[PDB]
C-alpha cells in the first residue's frame, strides 16, 4: 500500500520523474565511480532523469505483477504512465547500450530490476556496494 | 584491457557519445590543442562535429551538448544572425550581428552553428489571386532596407519576409468593381499610370 | 471463495491481465535467468502479459474444474473472458513453443499447470526453485 | 550441447525472434560492426530485417520491435514523411522533411521503413457524375504546392489528397438547371468561356 | 523538510545566488589559497557567485534525487529555476576547467557534489580541509 | 544578527563609510607605522575611507556568503550598496598596489579578508599585531 497520490505530485512538469525506497547517494556515487561527467551536464542530467523513470517504471511494474497483472501504454494513473512511455521511447535511442557501458545490467530490465533490490546479484559484478551500503 | 603502472594513474572512465542522423555535437576545448579534423583551438573555444555515430570525445574536449538540424519545408525559412566574422556553409562571408534567411532551396536540412544564432522559424507569406500586401522597409538590390520607405506586391506571389520587412497591415483583398461602384482617392505625391494607352 | 469482483477490478484496459498466490518475484528471477532479455523491452512485456493472462485462465480453469465443469469463450464475467480469449488467440502466434525454450512445459496447459502449483514436478526440470522458494 | 572452459564465460542464454507473413524487425547496431547482409553499420543505428522464420539476434544487435506492414487497399494509400536522405524500395531519391503517397499501383502491402514515418491514411475522394470539387493549394508539374491557388476538378474521378492539398469546402454537387431557373454570377477576373462556338 | 520560502527569500535581484549547511569561512580560504585574487575583483565575484549558484542547484537537485526525481528548466519555484539556468548556462562558457584549475572535480558535478559533503572524497586530493575543517 | 538599521544610519553624506568589531586604534597604529603621511591629508582621509568602506563590504559580503549568497550593485539597502559601489569602482584608481606597499594583501579580497579576522595570517606577515593586540 504505497502512497499513490503522492507518487502522482512527483510528476515532473515534462514527463519524466524516499518512497521509492533505494539508497540514491551511493546510487550517484556508483554513477561518477562510472564516469558519467563525460556526456555533458546535459547529458548526464539527460541519463539521469532516464535512468530515475525506468526504475519508477520497474517498481510499478512489479507492483503490478504482484498483483498479477516500452509497453505501459487503472484510471487514476494512465496519462501519466502514457506521457512516461512517450518521453522514454524518444529518448531511449539516444543512450544505446548505456546499462552495460555504466555496468547496471543487460538491458532495462535487468538493469533496473537488479538496481530495484528485488532480485539478487551475483558476487563477480561491482553491483553490491549500491544494495549494501544502505544496510548500515 | 588495460595493464596498470606505477607512473600512471588512471583519472576517470570516460564515456563516448552517440551521434545519429541530422545531428551534430557542441563541444569546447579545454587548453590550446588540434582537433580530431586538424585544427589549432584555443582554450574556450567552442565548435561542432557532424560524424554520425559513436563518438569519444578527447582529453581537452569539454562534451557541451547535442545539437539537432532544423528541417526545411516549402512553407517555413530560418532566421539566423551572426555571431562573429566567419563562412557559414554556402561560403559566403559573414559579419557580426548580420541577419539572413536560409530556405529549401539551400539545404533540406540545417544544423545551427555555433557562429550563429536561431532567432525564429519564418513562415511563408503567400498571397491569392485576389490579394496583394504592402511591406514595411524592403530590402533592395544592395541587401538593405530601404527605411520609411514601402513597397506593393500584388498578384500570387508567394515569399519570405526578410529580416527587416514587415506587412503595414496583413494581407489584404484587392478592390474589385463593378459598373454601379466607384472609388474616390487622392494623390500624395505627383505621380504617372499609364492603365490605357494615354497617361 | 476467491475474490471475485477483486478479480474484476483487476482487468487492463487493453484485454489481458496476492490473489493468485504466486512467486511473482521468483518468477522473474526464473525468467530473467532464462533471458529474456533478448526480446526488446516490448516483446518482454508482450511475453510476460501472455504468460500472466495464460497462468490467470489456468487458475480459473483449475477453479471451475473443482465444481465440475482458446476454447474459454457465469454472466458476470463472461465478457473479460471473451475479450481475454480473444486476446491470447492473436498474440500466441507470434511466440511458438516460447514453453520449452523457457522451460516451463511443452505446450500451455504443462507450463500453465506447473507454474500454477496444483500439480509435482519431477526432480530433473529446473523448476524447483519456483514453488520452493516461496515457502521461506 | 556445450561443453565449458575455464577461459570463457557464458554471459546470457539469448532467444530468437519469429518473423512471420508481412512483418520485419528493428534491430539497432550496439557497436561498429556488419550485419547479416554485410553492411557496416555505426553505433545506434537502425535497421530492418525482412526475412521470414525464426530470426537470432546477433551480439551487437539489440533487437527494438517488430514491424508489420500495411495493406493497401483501393480506397487508402499511405501518407509518409521522409526522416533523412535514403531511396526507398520503388527507387527514387527523397530529401529531409518530404512527404508523399503510397499506393496499390506501388505495392499491395508497405511494410514502414525506419527512414520514413506514418502520417496516416489518406482514404480516396471519389467524385459522381453529379459532383464537382475545388482543391485548396494543388500540387502542379514539379511536384511542389501551387499556394494560394485553387483548382476545380468535376465528373466521375477518384483520387488521394496529395501532401498539402485540401478541399474548400467538400464534395460538392453541380448546379442542374430547367428552363425556369437561372443564375446570377459575377466574375473576379477577367475571363473566357467558349461553351458554345462563339466567346 | 529544508526551509523553503526562506530559499525563496534568497533569491538575488538578478538571478544567481546557514541553510545550506556548508563551511563558508573555510571555502573561501581555500578558494583565495588557490589563487582566485588573479581575475579581478568583478572576476572573482563573478565566480563565486557562480560556484554558490551550482552549490545550491546540486543541493536541491540531490534533494530532488532523493525523492526520485544545465537541464533544470513544483511551481513553487520554476521561474528561480528558469531564471537561474538562463543564468549559468550563460556565464559558465566564460570560464572553462574552472573546477580542475581550482582543484574542485572535474566537472560540475564532481565538484558541486564533492563541495556538497554527500561523497566521499579520496586521500589523494586536497578536499579534506573544507569537509573536516567544520567539524571542531 | 548584527544591527542593520544602525548600519543604515553610519551611511556618509558623499556615499562612502563598534558594529564591525575590530581594533580600530591599532589599525591606525599599523597604518602610521607603514607611512601613510606621505600622501597629503587628503590623500591619508580618502585612503583611510577606502579601506573602511572596503572593510565593510566584505564585511557584509562575508555574512551574505555564509547565508549562501566590484559587482556588489535585499531591498532595504540597494541604493547604500549601489552608491558605495559607484564610489570605490571610482576612488581605487588612484591607487593601485596600495594593499601591498601598506601591507595588508594581494588585492582588496586577500587585505580585506586578513583584516575582517575570518582567516589565518601566516606567521611570516607583520599582520599579527592588529588582530591579536585587541585580545587583551
Amino acid at each position: 500500500a504505497v502512497p499513490w497520490t503522492e507518487l502522482l505530485s512527483l510528476q515532473t512538469e515534462d514527463g519524466f520523474w524516499l518512497i521509492l525506497n533505494l539508497n540514491t547517494n551511493g546510487l550517484h556515487s556508483f554513477l561518477k565511480q562510472k564516469g558519467i561527467q563525460s556526456l555533458g551536464v546535459k547529458g548526464r542530467e539527460c541519463l539521469l532523469d532516464l535512468i530515475a523513470t525506468m526504475l519508477v517504471l520497474q517498481f510499478i511494474r512489479t507492483r503490478l505483477e504482484k498483483e498479477g497483472i516500452m509497453k505501459m501504454d487503472i484510471p487514476w494513473a494512465f496519462e501519466a504512465i502514457k506521457q512516461a512511455s512517450e518521453w522514454v521511447r524518444r529518448t531511449e535511442g539516444q543512450y544505446p547500450s548505456i546499462c552495460p557501458r555504466l555496468e547496471l545490467g543487460n538491458d532495462w530490465d535487468s538493469a533496473t530490476k537488479q538496481l530495484l533490490g528485488l532480485q539478487p546479484i551475483s558476487t563477480v559484478s561491482p553491483l553490491h556496494r549500491v544494495l549494501h551500503y544502505s544496510q548500515g | 584491457t588495460y595493464i596498470p603502472r606505477k607512473e600512471v594513474e588512471v583519472v576517470e572512465i570516460i564515456q563516448a557519445t552517440i551521434i545519429r542522423q541530422n545531428q551534430a555535437l557542441r563541444l569546447r576545448a579545454r587548453k590550446e590543442c588540434w582537433d580530431r579534423d586538424g585544427k589549432e583551438r584555443v582554450t574556450g573555444e567552442e565548435w561542432l562535429v557532424t560524424t554520425v555515430g559513436a563518438y569519444l570525445p578527447a582529453v581537452f574536449e569539454e562534451v557541451l551538448d547535442l545539437v539537432d538540424a532544423v528541417i526545411l519545408t516549402e512553407k517555413t525559412a530560418l532566421h539566423l544572425r551572426a555571431r562573429r566574422n566567419f563562412r557559414d556553409f554556402r561560403g559566403v562571408s559573414r559579419r557580426t550581428g548580420e541577419e539572413w534567411l536560409v530556405t529549401v532551396q539551400d539545404t533540406e536540412a540545417h544544423v545551427p552553428d555555433v557562429h550563429e544564432e536561431v532567432l525564429g522559424v519564418v513562415p511563408i507569406t503567400t498571397l491569392g489571386p485576389h490579394n496583394y500586401c504592402v511591406i514595411l522597409d524592403p530590402v533592395g538590390p544592395d541587401g538593405k532596407n530601404q527605411l520609411g520607405q514601402k513597397r506593393v506586391v500584388k498578384g500570387e506571389k508567394s515569399f519570405f519576409l526578410q529580416p527587416g520587412e514587415q506587412l503595414e497591415q496583413g494581407i489584404q483583398d484587392v478592390y474589385v468593381l463593378s459598373e454601379q461602384q466607384g472609388l474616390l482617392l487622392r494623390a500624395l505625391q505627383p505621380l504617372e499610370e499609364g492603365e490605357d494607352e494615354e497617361k
